[PDB]
RNA sequence: GUCUACGGCCAUACCACCCUGAACGCGCCCGAUCUCGUCUGAUCUCGGAAGCUAAGCAGGGUCGGGCCUGGUUAGUACUUGGAUGGGAGACCGCCUGGGAAUACCGGGUGCUGUAGGCUU
RNA sequence: GAGCAGAAGGGCAAAAGCUCGCUUGAUCUUGAUUUUCAGUACGAAUACAGACCGUGAAAGCGGGGCCUCACGAUCCUUCU
RNA sequence: GACCCCAGAAAAGGUGUUGGUUGAUAUAGACAGCAGGACGGUGGCCAUGGAAGUCGGAAUCCGCUAAGGAGUGUGUAACA
RNA sequence: CUCAACCUAUUCUCAAACUUUAAAUGGGUAAGAAGCCCGGCUCGCUGGCGUGGAGCCGGGCGUGGAAUGCGAGUGCCUAG
RNA sequence: CGGGGCGGACUGUCCCCAGUGCGCCCCGGGCGGGUCGCGCCG
C-alpha cells in the first residue's frame, strides 16, 4: 500500500535546518577520507548526486573506497533476522568524520604513552577504564546552620 | 471471502532464534568495487616488488 | 502607515545571512568550489591557483591552496614594488599586470629552486607558450587562474597576469582567446598586438596622440609622466629593463618593522555599568527637564 | 562649506514614448526619439494580453532610450523650454527623481514631417550624488546610506537653484 | 436530524479541522464569542469567573451555543445589558464525520462532515465572564446554569487576575499607577523597561 | 591599534538611524586613443591621478529590532517500566527512572588562518 | 513571499530561476553498486574506468530533464 | 453491599448520616419560637379602562425615627 | 460627527496531511594484537618536491586496554 | 562593603556641572582552597 518512491517519508530527513539553507560550506569538500576510517551518513538535500538511500541516514561505516566526489562504505543494514554488510556509493557532502573512532584512537595514543612514562618511571597505573564507582564515604559540614525545614505546599486552584 | 493483509507480529521472535549475526569481518576484505584505475597501479605495484628486494634485505640487515 | 511594513520582527527572525564575503561582494562562492577543491583520491594533494586582483591603483597576485583553517599563501607579488625594478609610473595597465605576473612566477620558482629549469620564454612575444616538464627533472609547478568577479572578456587585465607568469616558468591552463590580440570576427590571434600591450605601446600610442592633438589634456591625462619623465619613445626599454631586473633578482625583501608606540585610534566598546549610568542620567535629565515645566 | 562630494547631479535622462500598438507608428516613434537624442533607442514589449488596450504578449508597444551626460543637459533643456520651467509639485518623487511629460515633439526643436506624427513623450530626470554607482558595480556592492541620499525637498530646491524654476502647489 | 452528543462526547480521533483536505464543513452553531459590554475598559470590570472543565472530551458548537445564550439571559437579568462581558473561550475547530446508512455495509465507511465541536482539556476554561465586584454571586448563578449544556463535569472558579488580562488583581492597580501598564480597551498592554527610551519619554509626560 | 588580498566557521557577523576615522590602503573620482561591451563608457573593459572621505569600508553609539547564550517557566508538560491502584466511564493518582517549550527577566553583539602594508 | 513542464514534498539567489552565445554527454563501451528484494529480474538511480566529443580563459562541468514517477520476459518478427 | 479481566449503569437530586472548606451573626442579647410596631411627604413620575408598594418603563429620595423597602409575597377591577 | 476597509501595538482559540524550539523510549558505530610505533622497498596511479596514496618487507612493543554472562565457527539434506 | 593619586567616555544641573568604566602602583574588610604548614582537643 505505500509507495516504493526512492524519497518517500524524507520531507523532513533531507529537508535543511532552520536558517541553514543555500551554499554548502567548503570545509565539507576539503575533509580527507581514507580507507579504513569510520564516517556517520547524513544525506543533506541540497545536494541531490549521490544520495544515499533513506535506510543509511544515521548510519555508520567504513570507507573502502575513494573517487573524485564520492567514497565507496561499507554500512551494516539490518534486512528482517540477518544483517549484511552494504557497499553503498555516497558523495561526501553526504558524511562526516565519525568522532567516536577519534576519540578512541585518542585513547590508544594516550594509553600508550601511560605505558612507556609508567615502565621507564617505575609505577603501574589503571588504563582501563571502569564503571561509575559507588560513591566514597564523607563528612557534610552544617557550618553551624541547621538544614532548612521543607514541607509540602497547600493545594490551590491555579488558573 | 477477506483475510488478514499483513503483519510482522511473531516475527521478531523468528529473527532472534538462531540470533541476528553480524556479518563475519575478517582481515583482507575483497577488492570488488574499488577504482579500477587505483587496481590496476596497485597491481603492477605487487608485480614489481621483486625488484628491491636485494636492497629490502640489506636494509633489514 | 498604509502599507505593511515588510521588514518587519518576522522578517529579522526568519532572515538567513549569506557567508561573510558574499555579503561584501567579495567571493563568488559558486566559482571558489570548483576552483579550490581537490578530487578526493588526491588526498592531501594541494591544488594551486593563481589570484590576480587588480584595484583601483594595484594590482596582487598570489599563489594560494585551499586548506580548512583557511588559504594559504605561499608566494605573493605586487604591483606596487614595480618601482624598485624598472617602471615607476603607470602601474595598474596591462604592462605593468604582465610584470607582476612575471615576478610572482619568478619568485615562486626561485623559493623551489627551480631557476635554472623552468626559465620561461624569456624573448617576449605575444604567441602562445607553455612549459613543458623535464624528464629527470622536478615537475613545472602548475596552478589555475582565479578571476575572481572580473569580467573575463578578451584584453582583462588579469590575462595579462596570466602571460608574465606562463612566461615566467609556471605551467597554467589558458588559451589565446582572451589575449589583446584576438581577434573575434577573424577567429585568429594576432600575437604581435599583444606583444605590444604587454610592452605598453597602446599606453605610448595614447601619449603621443594626445601630445598632437591637445598638450592640456596631456598634462591632465599623464601627469605622473611628465614627473619622472617618462617618454613613448623609451617605454618599451623601459619594461624590457624591468623585465631584466625582474629575471635577475626575483627574491622579496621585508621591510624591517619600525618601533611604534602603541596609539589606540579608534574608540573603545563602551561597558555595561557605562551604558547603565548613560540612560540613568538620560532619564534624570528629562525629569529634571519636565518639572522645569 | 558643503562637501564637494555632494553636490547634485544628473545620472540619466531616460525618455519614453509608449505608442498604444506596434507597426509603422511605433517606427516612426523609434525615429522621432533617434532624431531627438541622435541616438538608437530600444524597443519595449508587452509584459501581458490586454484586449482592453488592444495589446498581447510579447508585441512590441513602446520605444525608449536613455541619455547621459552633456546631452542628457541639453535635452533636458529642450524639454523644460516647451514646460516654461514650471514643474508641479507632485511632479518630484520621494527618491529624489522627478519627471514630466510633453504632448507634441515638434516643440522640442525638431521640424515637422508630414508622414511622421503628433508623438509625445516622457522625460525623467533621475538625480544623484558622485558615489551612487556603488549600487551598480560588481565587485564589493553597496548601498549609499541615509545622509548621502536624495530627498524630494533636495530635488526641488536643485530645480528651483540650477534652472530658476517655478514649483506649482499642485 | 443531530445524533445525539454521546455518540461524539470522547476525542477518539485525531484533531481534524477545516482546511484545503476537508471541504464542505458546515458553519458552526456559535458565532458570537463576546458578548455584554466588550468595549467597556479594563479597570471597570474586576472580577473574573471561570467555567473550568474537568474532563478531557469534545464539546459541540450546539452547545456552546445553548450555554453562551444561557449565561447571556441571567446575567441581562440580574445585571443589567451593560454590567457585564462574557468571552466563550472554546471555538469548534474539530470536525466530526458521520458514515451516513440508508453501496452497503461498512465498505468506504469513511464519513462525511456532520458538524463541528471544541476539544477541552482537564483545567480548560470553556466560559469566562468578567463584571464588578458586587456581582460575584449572579456570575456564579450564571455559570452554574450554564453548566446544564454540557455534557461532562464543570467546576466555576473565581480567578485571581484582575478582568480578562494575565496580571493579578492584588497588584494590577499600583502596576497601573507605576506605568507597567497601559489601558488599550478591554485589557491592558505590559510595557517592560527595555526598549527605545523614546517610548519612555512619550510616557512619564 | 588597524587595513589590504585570499579565506575558515557563516548574524555574538544581520537590519535601521547617528558620530568619529591619523597613516598606508581600499574606494569614490577623471577620461574613452587603444582592448572590450553597451539604447546609454551608468554597468563592463581599458588609460589614469585634479579632488574627497560626502558615500562605500572600519570603529563606536542606541533602557534599538533580530541573533547568541543563560535564568525562569519547571521537576511543570510529556514519558520507559509496575500494580488484582482509583473511577461507570472520561480519565486520574502512586511506584521506578528520564525530563521539555513559550511568555517573562538577565548577559553578549564576531572569533580566526596565510601572505603583505601603515602606525616616533 | 516568484520561477524551475506536470501531483505533492524536498531543494535552489552574481542559483537549479530569466536572457543570451556556442553546442549535441539524450553518443560508443566493460564491469561494480543502490533502490524493490528472495538480497531474483525489470525499471530507475549512484560512483567509477576506457573512447570520442561539447563548452569555458581555466578549474571544471556534461554520458538527458534539480531530486523523488513517467513503464515491459521467453518465442516470433524487423533493423543495424 | 460484597474483589482485575467480568459479566449491568448516567446526568441530576436528598434538611439520611459522616468528614472537610470558606464566610457570616452573637451577652452592645445570636438563631428559632411567642408577642408589639411596620409610619408622613406620597393615592411619588410615565404609563390606562383601573392599576394607591405588589401587570409594567424608568428612577431608589427626605423627615420622624428604635424601625419601617416611595416595597418580599397573598389578595382586590382598583381599594381594602 | 459616524461606520467600513487599511496599518500599528495588543488580545481569545487551534492544525494527521503546519512549525522556531523540542523530549522519554529508540536506531547506528567504537571500546585494540587484523592494534600501536619505528625503519625500509614497489608503483605504469598522483605529482613543484624523497608529493600524496596504496601495497609489500623487516623490527619493537601484552597493564589482552569498560561491566556482565556464555564455549564457538561452519556445511549439507530437510519436513510441516 | 571599599579608600588615594593619571587616561578615555557620559549627562538638558555645564563654572572649573555631576556621574561611569578601563590600564599601573599603595592600603582596607570579608570568603574559599592548597600550605614540611604549625599547634591544641577527641
Ligand atoms: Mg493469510
Ligand atoms: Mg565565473
Ligand atoms: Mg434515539
Ligand atoms: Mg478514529
Ligand atoms: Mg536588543
Ligand atoms: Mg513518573
Ligand atoms: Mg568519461
Ligand atoms: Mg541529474
Amino acid at each position: 500500500t505505500n509507495t516504493k518512491g526512492k524519497r518517500r517519508g524524507t520531507r523532513y530527513m533531507f529537508s535543511r535546518p532552520f536558517r541553514k539553507h543555500g551554499v554548502v560550506p567548503l570545509a565539507t569538500y576539503m575533509r580527507i577520507y581514507k580507507k579504513g576510517d569510520i564516517v556517520d551518513i547524513k544525506g543533506m538535500g541540497t545536494v541531490q548526486k549521490g544520495m544515499p538511500h533513506k535506510c543509511y541516514h544515521g548510519k555508520t561505516g567504513r570507507v573502502y573506497n575513494v573517487t573524485q566526489h564520492a567514497v565507496g562504505i561499507v554500512v551494516n543494514k539490518q534486512v528482517k533476522g540477518k544483517i549484511l554488510a552494504k557497499r553503498i556509493n555516497v558523495r561526501i557532502e553526504h558524511i562526516k568524520h565519525s568522532k567516536s573512532r577519534d576519540s578512541f584512537l585518542k585513547r590508544v595514543k594516550e594509553n600508550d604513552q601511560k605505558k612507556k612514562e609508567a615502565k621507564e618511571k617505575g609505577t603501574w597505573v589503571q588504563l582501563k577504564r571502569q564503571p561509575a564507582p559507588p560513591r566514597e564515604a564523607h563528612f557534610v559540614r552544617t557550618n553551624g546552620k541547621e538544614p532548612e525545614l521543607l514541607e509540602p505546599i497547600p493545594y490551590e486552584f491555579m488558573a | 471471502a477477506k483475510s488478514k493483509n499483513h503483519t510482522t507480529h511473531n516475527q521478531s521472535r523468528k529473527w532472534h532464534r538462531n540470533g541476528i549475526k553480524k556479518p563475519r569481518s575478517q582481515r583482507y576484505e575483497s577488492l570488488k568495487g574499488v577504482d579500477p584505475k587505483f587496481l590496476r597501479n596497485m597491481r603492477f605495484a605487487k608485480k614489481h616488488n621483486k625488484k628491491g628486494l636485494k636492497k629490502m634485505q640489506a636494509n633489514n640487515a | 502607515g498604509f502599507v505593511k511594513v515588510v521588514k518587519n520582527k518576522a522578517y529579522f527572525k526568519r532572515y538567513q545571512v549569506k557567508f561573510r564575503r558574499r555579503r561584501e561582494g567579495k567571493t563568488d562562492y559558486y566559482a571558489r568550489k570548483r576552483l579550490v577543491i581537490q578530487d578526493k583520491n588526491k588526498y592531501n594533494t594541494p591544488k594551486y591557483r593563481m589570484i590576480v586582483r587588480v584595484t583601483n591603483r594595484d594590482i596582487i597576485c598570489q599563489i594560494a591552496y585551499a586548506r580548512i583553517e583557511g588559504d594559504m599563501i605561499v608566494c605573493a607579488a605586487y604591483a606596487h614594488e614595480l618601482p624598485k625594478y624598472g617602471v615607476k609610473v603607470g602601474l595598474t595597465n596591462y604592462a605593468a599586470a604582465y610584470c607582476t605576473g612575471l615576478l610572482l612566477a619568478r619568485r615562486l620558482l626561485n623559493r623551489f629552486g627551480m631557476d635554472k629549469i623552468y626559465e620561461g620564454q624569456v624573448e617576449v612575444t605575444g604567441d602562445e607558450y607553455n612549459v613543458e616538464s623535464i624528464d629527470g627533472q622536478p615537475g613545472a609547478f602548475t596552478c589555475y587562474l582565479d578571476a575572481g568577479l572580473a569580467r573575463t572578456t578578451t584584453g582583462n587585465k588579469v590575462f595579462g597576469a596570466l602571460k608574465g607568469a606562463v612566461d615566467g616558468g609556471l605551467s597554467i591552463p589558458h588559451s589565446t582567446k582572451r589575449f589583446p590580440g584576438y581577434d573575434s570576427e577573424s577567429k585568429e590571434f594576432n600575437a604581435e598586438v599583444h606583444r605590444k600591450h604587454i610592452m605598453g605601446q597602446n599606453v605610448a600610442d595614447y601619449m603621443r596622440y594626445l601630445m598632437e592633438e591637445d598638450e592640456d589634456a596631456y598634462k591632465k591625462q599623464f601627469s605622473q609622466y611628465i614627473k619622472n619623465s617618462v617618454t613613448p619613445d623609451m617605454m618599451e626599454e623601459m619594461y624590457k629593463k624591468a623585465h631584466a631586473a625582474i629575471r635577475e633578482n626575483p627574491v622579496y625583501e621585508k621591510k624591517p618593522k619600525k618601533e611604534v608606540k602603541k596609539k589606540r585610534w579608534n574608540r573603545p566598546k563602551m561597558s555595561l555599568a557605562q551604558k547603565k549610568d548613560r540612560v540613568a542620567q538620560k532619564k534624570a535629565s528629562f525629569l529634571r527637564a519636565q518639572e522645569r515645566a | 562649506k558643503e562637501n564637494p562630494m555632494r553636490e547634485l547631479r544628473i545620472r540619466k535622462l531616460c525618455l519614453n514614448i509608449c505608442v498604444g500598438e506596434s507597426g509603422d507608428r511605433l517606427t516612426r516613434a523609434a525615429k522621432v526619439l533617434e532624431q531627438l537624442t541622435g541616438q538608437t533607442p530600444v524597443f519595449s514589449k508587452a509584459r501581458y494580453t490586454v484586449r482592453s488596450f488592444g495589446i498581447r504578449r510579447n508585441e512590441k508597444i513602446a520605444v525608449h532610450c536613455t541619455v547621459r551626460g552633456a546631452k542628457a543637459e541639453e535635452i533636458l533643456e529642450k524639454g523644460l523650454k516647451v514646460r516654461e520651467y514650471e514643474l508641479r509639485k507632485n511632479n518630484f518623487s520621494d527618491t529624489g527623481n522627478f519627471g514630466f511629460g510633453i504632448q507634441e515633439h515638434i516643440d522640442l526643436g525638431i521640424k515637422y514631417d508630414p508622414s511622421i506624427g503628433i508623438y509625445g513623450l516622457d522625460f525623467y530626470v533621475v538625480l544623484g550624488r558622485p558615489g551612487f554607482s556603488i549600487a551598480d558595480k560588481k565587485r564589493r556592492t553597496g548601498c549609499i546610506g541615509a545622509k548621502h541620499r536624495i530627498s524630494k525637498e533636495e530635488a526641488m530646491r536643485w530645480f528651483q537653484q540650477k534652472y530658476d524654476g517655478i514649483i506649482l502647489p499642485g | 436530524g443531530r445524533r445525539p452528543a454521546r455518540c461524539y462526547r470522547y476525542c477518539k480521533n485525531k484533531p481534524y479541522p477545516k482546511s484545503r483536505f476537508c471541504r464542505g464543513v458546515p458553519d458552526a452553531k456559535i458565532r458570537i464569542f463576546d458578548l455584554g459590554r466588550k468595549k467597556a475598559k479594563v479597570d471597570e470590570f474586576p472580577l473574573g469567573g471561570h467555567m473550568v472543565s474537568d474532563e478531557y472530551e469534545q464539546l459541540s458548537s450546539e452547545a456552546l451555543e445553548a450555554a453562551r445564550i444561557c449565561a447571556n439571559k441571567y446575567m441581562v437579568k440580574s445585571c443589567g445589558r451593560d454590567g457585564f462581558h462574557m468571552r466563550v473561550r472554546l471555538h469548534p475547530f474539530h470536525v466530526i464525520r458521520i458514515n451516513k446508512m440508508l453501496q452497503t455495509g461498512m465498505r468506504g465507511a469513511f464519513g462525511k462532515p456532520q458538524g463541528t465541536v471544541a476539544r477541552v482539556h482537564i483545567g480548560q476554561v470553556i466560559m469566562s465572564i468578567r463584571t464588578k465586584l458586587q456581582n460575584e454571586e449572579h456570575v456564579i448563578e450564571a455559570l452554574r446554569r450554564a453548566k446544564f449544556k454540557f455534557p461532562g463535569r464543570q467546576k466555576i472558579h473565581i480567578s485571581k487576575k484582575w478582568g480578562f488580562t494575565k496580571f493579578n488583581a492584588d497588584e494590577f492597580e499600583d502596576m497601573v499607577a507605576k506605568k507597567c501598564l497601559i489601558p488599550d480597551g478591554c485589557g491592558v498592554k505590559y510595557v517592560p523597561s527595555h526598549g527605545p527610551l523614546d517610548k519612555w519619554r512619550v510616557l512619564h509626560s
